[PDB]
């Protein structure tokens, strides 16, 4: 058993690996997630007495970990791994020990950053590190060292990762997949494959910069011998939008499959999909500096970058528009992935419209490091990418696992968590329009009911995590008995209305790509033979 | 259509109950920050 | 040599055969999961000030 | 033939790779390296003697990982048209995202060049530093790697044609080139006016031909490791894509080595 | 000017910049809440009437004539949307001719502020550090956390452009009230113009990460008419 | 085709491809492919459908047609009006309708 | 020296694993578990010094 | 089917009620004495304070928000 | 007898997206009317009484 989970150059055991560190990495965060908000609850010194250090290592903590250590691996490295595969019908991927040296890198920069926020108080800047905040006048030690190390690890990750996704569908496709006949997410998969290698060295460029100023008595970023500390605002946020259309696209993927096969409809226009999709990505490049419209550039180019972020604005408009002509005239199956992808749509729709209200660099001045901002990615990365995760799992692991979950638990877990995270970044926007700064421990006691409301809400977030632990448990241990007695869903794909049940038991699944025909848990050599299609 | 009752009136009765739904259901999807603001004590409660 | 397929040979918890109960590594993995920042809160706050 | 023989083998031409521990093992010595460099730069432990070591073992993993794959791609047989195709392309994005690199090296030099700084006297390069003339030794390690080049390809095309002793002439020569390059560019360095400390002119002008000469001395690693197997009989005549590969490199080493030598030796004086 | 408990809006108007984001804020929220309407009402309409929908109409999958109309729409709305913020990107940049300068610069969990417009008959330059009152030598009605023991103080209808610096980590400049927000970067100096239209306090508070006292640096700018700014700047 | 289909093409395609069928998969195959487009089907379909279903010889996809086709029409009268006109094909053959089968 | 085809011959006929498949393996591989173990195993010592804050004796 | 729509909201509510009786047991140990400026004594003193120099003249500037 | 009946998803989405039009609309008008031309109208009023305080 150890040559099946430490040497293991097969895809399909890499990927349950890879969602193991995720849920453990997704626990870590959103314990710090919880003990944020528990402390700013009410003003006044709370629970960590005094100690804004402690709150600054919190936070970085909470968003490097929850971002590169959960959405990242459970969104690109397990779902990818499991299933670009498995769509294409290669029998497992390219470059197999790449993506297995890619998971078995993810958790030595998870105990690299762990072991950041013990030494020498610790690593407190946020996860855009910035400098001189952390060059080594104002911030002694090494913890920020070890915190950018973790960085520069799960960098090496993702780009061996995307380097594997590449060559694997644009050279091990089955035998009638042209170039554009791809299942949506394996276009996903594709696009954000592609700017991981476009974006992140020069990611890790400007990080070891910043490690060889801090360390090496370089100057790249100390500004009494000559550097400027605006070169790693640009040099960061060069990669720092790409990342999240990175983590955004193969939530786009999963949902336009989700709901795909849940309304009984194809997408609508999937051409025009995938070419939304395609320019969002070779667009979303020219937009880094609409994080950046304070710092002092000329009103000419952020004229330009506020008009170049509203065309970013547009396809992803009509990819939503798309979703809802393919809803539309469905016949529409409301269970516990189909409820996820119709809450996405909404959820992150209004985190997009609060986004463009942000994109002016007119209204930027009035809005920047402000809990609008939080409000906005706080919509559009935690509801986006993790209803997407979640309309993942409730919709594959029945079928990858071969367990079939709790049906009336993963509703309540739904409802919960909606209701639980609409009741906590809602009232970010008024915190931010009323002028709460961010990264304040707590604050003038003016606006001391806001948060008193979010930190009730993030209580009712937690505990629909540990329902969805207590279902991750309850179909581990009851999988075969949710099979058979009549606790869950077994067909997700209805018969339709003039056929009969005889005939539905002869053309079970009507799937429209290959991984609901491979039977539950699919077998280590699923596609001997190759898998035709004309 | 041709004959029958006429598609105005016949979807008019389809949509007219529906309207009313939606006005509740986004009345409290982003209306609960008055209700929660009703009962404190910055209304002088 | 292909290793062999099955409702449990894919993941790597043992669950029917065990000695344990299930529930004792099943929640125990998330108990540290969840207490690695508590234990990072505690040894940031004997480090500083008292607790 | 037989369909009793045809049963007998892949079904499809991609690689099915055995269980091998080198992903695990390089992955532990970068965790080691990581901390232990972390560690000893803020005076922990004692001397650099661990981080050498950690160094040291990453290297050996990797080179024992290069051993397992060229007896997998030429002793075992499995490096088919679709497998070759497959490890080009992943070299050719490989390549694509260290060029990255180097433009956000680029960028950071055009950043801090065309809009000076008052503190370095509003004029590039800076007052006092004596920049480096581009004419002396430059103009020699700018033509060595032309002549590189021409070396190296006329030693693949006669490794296509079929003579050996000019396809080995080619790659000797070629190697003992770029160390001469190497050797003559670490003689620029031990003499020059500034440090990589002074100033930002120094800094971002070391850290880019310091990545460029950490990338060829990997290069000249990579043309021993091609010759050693062009001597001992590994390469083909219509199956050396090792060595496709290592020619794709040195050729866009030659062209960002011509944008950095330019931009950084002409125009930044 | 001050933040108040349960508020849902800006910090009301001082400045014309900030009448002209509260002005524009609205415009943007106008053309918007039309789109979050119909979207909400699409998804309102179909996951409640095509969920008892027992067929489903699958030979539907294009159509280039309303595909083309929402590709359209969105481009449409942009454009009317991005027509008077170029307007006041282009005038919030507009200091031609202002009366005096402030310099502002921030140092570790403090700011330190300066007059040098030479009219203080004293001869020299003023400057005064603005630490923040630490909060138990608060004296019955004082407000938490963003007062400050040495307010900056200016007039009322002149314009004055401050620069703002650091001499260390990135702080922020930010006042909500008077729509003023600039980050303070410690290489280069960057200058925001202001014409406060009425007197009274204004608080804001950096908004930048400083490290360990990012909460105990706040901003407090009293204006004053400008008889007794002159009698001030005399004064001190 | 991606160009549109006219009453007329419609009508005559399905007609021809109601009496093409055999097997019973075929039948509500067709029959699932004809509702699901957007029109309702003149009866000269869906007598034809009654028909093609008595050739497989089983009894409620030709009753299914009729329930299918009530959730189909925008109101009642076009249905009655409709049944009126499959009064004999319903007699003779011999099917029931829904709602005096299972009186609710 | 044209000793491929022997190679070939050794390597496909055999059933050890491939990185302990060659005659001269044994000289590349415990050397080496001995000096990867020394070299990973050596930092997690020095992290709870480094985690107390009780630096080197160095000068 | 056959009722559980009332189960699903009989555990929602039921979750609703032990996040928040869950979060009140938690806020209980948190710390003892508050700033002393959060009671109704503080405010009015704070308040009479902004209408001496006519802050937030036309929208709200009223903080009390205490019992 | 019967007329060929046809066209009718086609009929609900052009009576749906105006219905979505108008409502988004009505939503948003009474926003800015409403909402903004209170605080406008409140603000022009101290101005005014301000600049009339002033003489
Ligand atoms: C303190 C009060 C604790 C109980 C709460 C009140 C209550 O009984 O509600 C149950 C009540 C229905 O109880 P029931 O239908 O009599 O019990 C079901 C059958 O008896 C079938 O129930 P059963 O006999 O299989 O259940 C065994 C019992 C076993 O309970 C015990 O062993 C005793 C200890 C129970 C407290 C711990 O487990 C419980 O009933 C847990 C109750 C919580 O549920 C509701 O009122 C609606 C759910 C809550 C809505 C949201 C409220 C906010
Ligand atoms: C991945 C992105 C992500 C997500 C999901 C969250 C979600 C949460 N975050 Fe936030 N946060 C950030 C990234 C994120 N955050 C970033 C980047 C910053 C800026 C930091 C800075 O600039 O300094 C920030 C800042 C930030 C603030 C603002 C503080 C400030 O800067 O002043 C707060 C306050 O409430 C907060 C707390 C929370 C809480 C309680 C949640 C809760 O929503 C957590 C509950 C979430 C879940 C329950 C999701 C389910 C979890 C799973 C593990 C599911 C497993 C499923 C699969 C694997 C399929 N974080
Ligand atoms: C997941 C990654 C992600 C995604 C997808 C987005 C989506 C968008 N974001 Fe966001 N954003 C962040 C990540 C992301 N953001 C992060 C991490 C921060 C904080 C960084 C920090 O620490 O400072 C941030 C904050 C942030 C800033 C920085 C402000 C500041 O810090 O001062 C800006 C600036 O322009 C912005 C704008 C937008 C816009 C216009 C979109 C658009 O892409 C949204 C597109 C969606 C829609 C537009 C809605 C759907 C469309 C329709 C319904 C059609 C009709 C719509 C129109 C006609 C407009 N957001
Ligand atoms: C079985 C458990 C039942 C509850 C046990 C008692 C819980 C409790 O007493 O909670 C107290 C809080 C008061 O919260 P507070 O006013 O911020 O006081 C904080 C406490 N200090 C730090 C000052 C010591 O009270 C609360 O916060 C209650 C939550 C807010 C009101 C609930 C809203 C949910 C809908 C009903
Ligand atoms: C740093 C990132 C280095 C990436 C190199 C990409 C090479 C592309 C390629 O051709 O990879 C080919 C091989 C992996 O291929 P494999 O054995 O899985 O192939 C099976 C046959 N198809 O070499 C590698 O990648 C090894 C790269 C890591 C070496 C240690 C680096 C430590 C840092
Ligand atoms: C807001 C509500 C907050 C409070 C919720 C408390 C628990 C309620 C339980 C409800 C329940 O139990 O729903 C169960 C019923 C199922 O009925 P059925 O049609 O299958 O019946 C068939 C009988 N044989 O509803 C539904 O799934 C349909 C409604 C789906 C709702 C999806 C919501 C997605 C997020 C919002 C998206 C935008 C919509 C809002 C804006 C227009
Ligand atoms: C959506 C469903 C979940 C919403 C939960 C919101 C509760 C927020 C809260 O906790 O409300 C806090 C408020 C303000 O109380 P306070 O600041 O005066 O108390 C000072 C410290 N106790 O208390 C109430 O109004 C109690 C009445 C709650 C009514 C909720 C109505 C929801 C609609
Ligand atoms: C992954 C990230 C990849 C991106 C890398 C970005 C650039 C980093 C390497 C620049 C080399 C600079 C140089 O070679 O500098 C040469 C200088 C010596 O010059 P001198 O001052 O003695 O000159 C004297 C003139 N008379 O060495 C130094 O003092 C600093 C050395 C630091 C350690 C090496 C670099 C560490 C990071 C390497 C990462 C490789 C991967
Ligand atoms: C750090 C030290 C770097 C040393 C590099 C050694 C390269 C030799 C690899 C080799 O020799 O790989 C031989 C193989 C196949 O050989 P072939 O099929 O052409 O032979 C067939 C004869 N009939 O090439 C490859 O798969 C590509 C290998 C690319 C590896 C790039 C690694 C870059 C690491 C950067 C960090
Ligand atoms: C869209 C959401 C609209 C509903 C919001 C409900 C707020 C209820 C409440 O909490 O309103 C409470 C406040 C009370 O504050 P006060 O000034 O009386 O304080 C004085 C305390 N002594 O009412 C108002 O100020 C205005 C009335 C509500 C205005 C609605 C919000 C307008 C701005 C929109 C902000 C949202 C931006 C979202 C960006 C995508
Ligand atoms: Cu200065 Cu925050
Ligand atoms: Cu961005
Ligand atoms: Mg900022």
């Amino acid at each position: 058993m150890v040559q099946r989970w430490l040497y293991s150059t097969n895809a399909k055991d890499i990927a349950v690996l890879y969602f193991m560190l995720a849920i453990f990495s997704g626990m870590a965060g959103t314990a710090m997630s919880l003990i944020i908000r528990l402390e700013l609850a009410a003003p006044g010194s709370q629970y960590l007495h005094g100690n804004s250090q402690l709150f600054n290592v919190l936070v970085v903590g909470h968003a490097v970990l929850m971002i590169f250590f959960l959405v990242m691996p459970a969104l690109i490295g397990g779902f990818g791994n499991y299933l670009l595969p498995l769509m294409i019908g290669a029998t497992d991927t390219a470059f197999p020990r790449i993506n297995n040296i890619a998971f078995w890198v993810l958790p030595m920069g998870l105990v690299c950053l762990v072991t950041s926020t013990l030494v020498e108080s610790g690593a407190g800047t946020g996860w855009t590190v910035y400098p001189p905040l952390s060059s080594i006048q104002a911030h002694s030690g090494p913890s920020v060292d070890l915190a950018i190390f973790a960085l520069h690890l799960t960098s090496i990750s993702s780009l061996l990762g995307a380097i594997n996704f590449i060559v694997t569908t644009l050279n091990m496709r089955t035998n009638g997949m042209t170039m554009h006949k791809l299942p949506l997410f394996v276009w996903s998969i594709f696009i954000t494959a592609f700017l991981l290698l476009l974006s992140l060295p020069v990611l890790s460029a400007g990080i070891t910069m910043l490690l060889l100023d801090r360390n090496f008595n370089t100057s790249f970023f100390e500004v009494s011998g000559g550097g400027d500390p605006i070169l790693y605002e640009h040099l960061f946020w060069f990669f720092g939008h790409p990342e999240v259309y990175i983590l955004i696209i193969p939530g786009f993927g999963i949902i336009s499959h989700v709901v795909s096969t849940y309304s009984k409809k194809p997408v609508f226009g999937e051409i025009s999909m995938v070419y939304a999709m395609a320019s969002i990505g070779l667009l979303g490049f020219l937009v880094w500096s609409h994080h950046m419209y304070i710092v002092g550039l000329d009103a000419d180019t952020r004229a330009y970058f506020t008009s170049a972020t509203m065309i970013i604005a547009i396809p992803t408009g009509i990819k939503i528009f798309s979703w809802l002509a393919t809803i539309h005239g469905g016949s529409i199956r409301l269970a516990t992935p189909m409820l996820y992808a119709i809450a996405f749509l909404f959820l992150f729709t209004m985190g997009g419209l609060t986004g463009v209200a942000l994109a002016n660099a007119s209204l930027d001045v009035a809005f920047h490091d402000t809990y609008y901002v939080v409000g906005h990615f706080h919509y559009v990365l935690s509801m986006g990418a993790i209803f997407s995760l979640f309309a993942g799992y409730y919709y594959w692991s029945p079928q990858i696992l071969g367990l079939n979950y709790n049906e009336k638990l993963a509703q309540i877990q739904f409802w919960l968590i909606f209701i639980g995270a609409n009741v906590i970044f809602f009232p970010m926007h008024f915190l931010g329009i009323n002028g709460m700064p961010r990264r304040i421990p707590d604050y003038p006691d003016a606006f001391a009911g806001w948060n008193y409301v979010a930190s009730i809400g993030s209580f009712i977030a937690t505990l629909s995590l540990f329902l969805f632990i207590y279902i991750l448990y309850d179909q581990l241990v009851n999988g075969l008995n949710n099979k058979v007695n009549n606790k869950s869903v077994i067909y997700n794909k209805a018969p339709d209305f003039v056929e009969s049940n005889t005939i539905f038991n002869l053309n079970t699944v009507k799937s429209s790509s290959i991984e609901f025909l491979l039977t539950s848990p699919p077998a280590v050599h699923s596609f001997n033979t190759p898998a035709v299609q004309s | 259509g041709r004959i029958g009752e006429s598609w105005v009136i016949t979807e008019g009765r389809r949509l007219i109950p529906e309207i009313f739904q939606w006005s509740a259901v986004l009345s409290v999807c982003l209306g609960w920050p008055g209700a929660v603001y009703f009962f404190s004590k910055a209304r002088k409660a | 040599v292909h290793f062999k397929d099955g409702v449990y040979e894919n993941i790597p918890f043992k669950v029917k055969g065990r000695k344990t109960p299930y529930a004792l590594s099943h929640f125990g993995f998330f108990a540290i999961g969840f207490a690695v920042p508590f234990v990072a809160c505690y040894v940031q706050l004997k480090k500083s000030g008292a607790f | 033939m037989t369909h009793l023989e045809r049963s007998r083998h892949q079904q499809h031409p991609f690689h099915m790779v055995m269980p091998s521990p080198w992903p695990i093992v390089v992955s532990f010595a970068l965790l080691s390296l990581a901390l232990s460099t972390a560690l000893t730069m803020h005076g922990y432990i004692g001397n650099m003697n661990m981080v050498y070591l950690a160094l040291f073992v990453l290297l050996t993993s990797s080179i024992l990982w290069f051993r397992d794959i060229v007896a997998e791609a030429t002793y075992l047989g499995d490096h088919t048209m679709a497998v070759r195709k497959g490890i080009n392309l992943g070299f050719l994005m490989f390549v694509l995202s260290e060029v990255l690199i180097f433009a956000g090296l680029f960028w950071a030099y055009f950043h801090s060049a065309m809009s000076p700084d008052v503190t370095l006297g509003a004029c590039w390069p800076p007052v006092g530093i004596e920049a480096v003339q581009p004419t002396e030794l430059p103009l020699l390690n700018t033509i060595i790697l032309l002549s590189s080049g021409a070396t190296v390809t006329y030693s693949h095309h006669a490794l296509i044609a079929g003579n050996r002793n000019k396809a080995l002439s080619g790659l000797l020569i070629t190697f003992w080139l770029i160390v001469i390059f190497v050797t003559c560019q670490y003689i620029e360095y031990t003499n020059a006016a500034f440090t990589i400390s002074d100033g930002v002119y120094g800094s971002v002008f070391y850290a880019g031909t310091g990545l460029h000469f950490l990338h060829m001395v990997m290069l000249a690693a990579m043309l021993g490791v091609n010759y050693w197997r062009m001597r001992n009989y590994h390469l083909t005549a219509g199956h050396h894509v090792g060595y496709e590969t290592t020619i794709i490199y040195t050729h866009v080493l030659d062209v960002i080595w011509l944008f950095l030598y330019v931009v950084f030796y002409w125009w930044g004086v | 000017d001050v933040p108040t408990p349960y508020a849902c809006y800006f910090q009301d108007s001082a400045t014309p910049n900030q009448e002209g984001i509260l002005e524009l804020h609205d415009n943007i929220m106008f053309y918007l809440l039309v789109i979050l309407g119909l979207v909400s009402w699409m998804l309102y309409t179909i996951v409640m009437t095509y969920s008892k929908n027992p067929i489903a109409y699958k030979y539907i999958k294009h159509g280039q004539t309303i595909e083309v109309i929402w590709t359209i729409f969105p481009a449409v709305i942009l454009l009317i949307i991005a027509f008077p913020s170029f307007i006041l990107l282009y005038l919030c940049d507009e200091v031609i001719s202002p009366a005096m300068t402030i310099k502002a610069i921030g140092y570790q969990w403090y700011w330190k502020y300066e007059y040098s417009d030479f009219i203080n008959d004293s001869g020299e330059t003023v400057e005064f550090e603005s630490y923040v009152i630490p909060d138990e030598l608060l004296e019955e009605g004082q407000l938490r956390l963003l007062d400050t023991d040495t307010s900056m103080v200016v007039p009322v209808d002149t314009h004055i452009r401050f620069v703002v610096t650091a001499a260390d980590v990135i702080h922020d400049f930010a006042i909500p009230s008077l729509g003023i927000k600039v980050d303070a970067t410690p290489g280069r100096l960057n200058q925001v113009s202001a014409l406060i239209q009425r007197e009274g306090v204004f608080y804001g508070a950096c908004s930048e990460l400083c490290g360990t006292g990012h909460a105990n640096m706040p901003i407090k700018i009293e204006a004053v008419s400008l008889p007794k700014f002159l009698e001030w700047l005399n004064e001190q | 085709a991606h160009d549109e289909e006219t009453f007329e093409e419609f009508t005559a395609r399905y007609e021809k491809e109601f009496d093409e069928a055999y097997d019973l998969f075929e039948v509500q195959r067709v029959l699932n492919n004809c509702f699901s487009y957007d029109l309702v089907p003149a009866p000269a379909v869906i007598e034809k459908a009654l028909r093609a279903a008595r050739r497989v010889n089983d009894l409620p996809t030709a009753i299914r047609v009729f329930e299918a086709l009530k959730y189909k029409v925008e109101n009642e009268d076009q249905y009655k009006a409709y049944l009126d006109e499959l009064k004999d094909v319903r007699q003779e053959l011999g099917v029931p309708l829904k709602e005096e089968l299972f009186p609710s | 020296a044209n000793k491929v085809i022997q190679l070939q011959k050794i390597f496909q006929s055999s059933t050890k694993p491939l990185w302990w498949r060659h005659p001269r393996s044994a000289l590349y591989l415990y050397p080496f578990y001995a000096i990867f173990a020394v070299a990973v195993v050596t930092p997690l010592l020095y992290i709870p010094n480094a985690i107390r804050g009780i630096k080197a004796k160095k000068a | 089917g056959k009722g559980d729509v009332a189960f699903i909201t009989k555990g929602v509510f039921l979750g609703l009620g032990i996040s928040f009786g869950l979060f009140g047991l938690v806020r209980l140990l948190a710390n003892p004495e508050t700033p002393k400026t959060m009671n109704r004594e503080w405010q009015l003193k704070s308040d009479e304070y902004l209408k001496s120099k006519n802050a937030n003249p036309w929208g709200g500037y009223s903080q009390v928000q205490s019992k | 007898t019967i007329a060929p009946i046809t066209g009718t998803i086609k009929r609900r989405v052009i009576m749906d997206i105006v219905l979505g039009f108008s409502l988004g609309g009505v939503m948003a008008s009474y926003w800015w009317w409403g909402f903004h031309m209170d605080k406008i109208n409140k603000r022009e009023k101290f101005y005014a009484e301000l600049a009339e305080r002033k003489k």
